[PDB]
């Protein structure tokens, strides 16, 4: 998921925005 | 902005910025 997304490879700020509530 | 390579609790404060006052869920795979 976004967790291991971010630390393998790289995310970005609009797919963190996903997470928001 | 930039793309991002965050582990451990820098994925943590991405998250607080990016969310602010909407707040956010931190869920890592188990
Ligand atoms: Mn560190
Ligand atoms: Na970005």
């Amino acid at each position: 998921g976004i967790v291991e997304q971010c630390c393998t490879s790289i995310c970005s700020l609009y797919q963190l925005e996903n997470y928001c509530n | 902005f930039v793309n991002q390579h965050l582990c451990g609790s820098h994925l943590v404060e991405a998250l607080y910025l990016v969310c602010g006052e909407r707040g956010f869920f931190y869920t890592p795979k188990t």
